């Protein structure tokens, strides 16, 4: 545990308020530890599923 | 005589207990009316 769960209680998949995917999916790549190079590296993937 | 549901991201597979938990409350004064 590093952050409360209830961001990850306020957007459930199953609520149908989840309008923006990639948001979330990038609000729960933010809790990784990695490095800041780690999350721009992923910023250069352009390809979503990569 | 009742509306269609709104299943709203609710499946139900047959024999499966599932719940649902929609925002509105109009169906809940369906639900008081079936008591």
């Amino acid at each position: 545990p590093l952050y409360r769960e209830s961001v990850l209680q306020m957007m459930q998949a199953g609520q149908r308020v989840v309008d923006n995917p990639i948001y979330l999916s990038d609000m729960g790549a933010a809790l990784t530890g990695a490095e800041s190079h780690e999350l721009q590296d992923v910023l250069e993937e352009t390809n979503i599923p990569k | 005589h009742l509306p269609l549901i709104a299943i709203t991201r609710n499946p139900v597979f047959p024999r499966f207990i599932k719940i649902i938990e929609v925002k509105n409350k109009k169906l809940v004064e369906l639900l008081r009316r079936k008591v």
